[PDB]
């Protein structure tokens, strides 16, 4: 069988701390 | 390589060692010797963390 993700597997790229920043 | 002990400089064997620091993104990690000191604060400072 297949299925579809729909927004999973996103990690933090790293440290440093962070807030309210559409980051790229 | 047959080395031989009368051969000329140059052609002489040479052990190397590379030494490579590197900086991935932990939080930190082995450094020199340092003898810290007490924090201060509310205070215009020169800091090193």
């Amino acid at each position: 069988a297949y299925t579809n993700s729909f927004t999973r597997g996103v990690y933090y790229p790293d440290k440093v701390f962070r807030s309210s920043v559409l980051h790229s | 390589y047959g080395f031989q002990p009368t051969n000329g400089v140059g052609y002489q064997p040479y052990r190397v060692v590379v030494l490579s620091f590197e900086l991935l993104h932990a939080p930190a990690t082995v450094c020199g010797p340092k003898k810290s000191t007490n924090l201060v604060k509310n205070k215009c400072v020169n800091f090193n963390f």
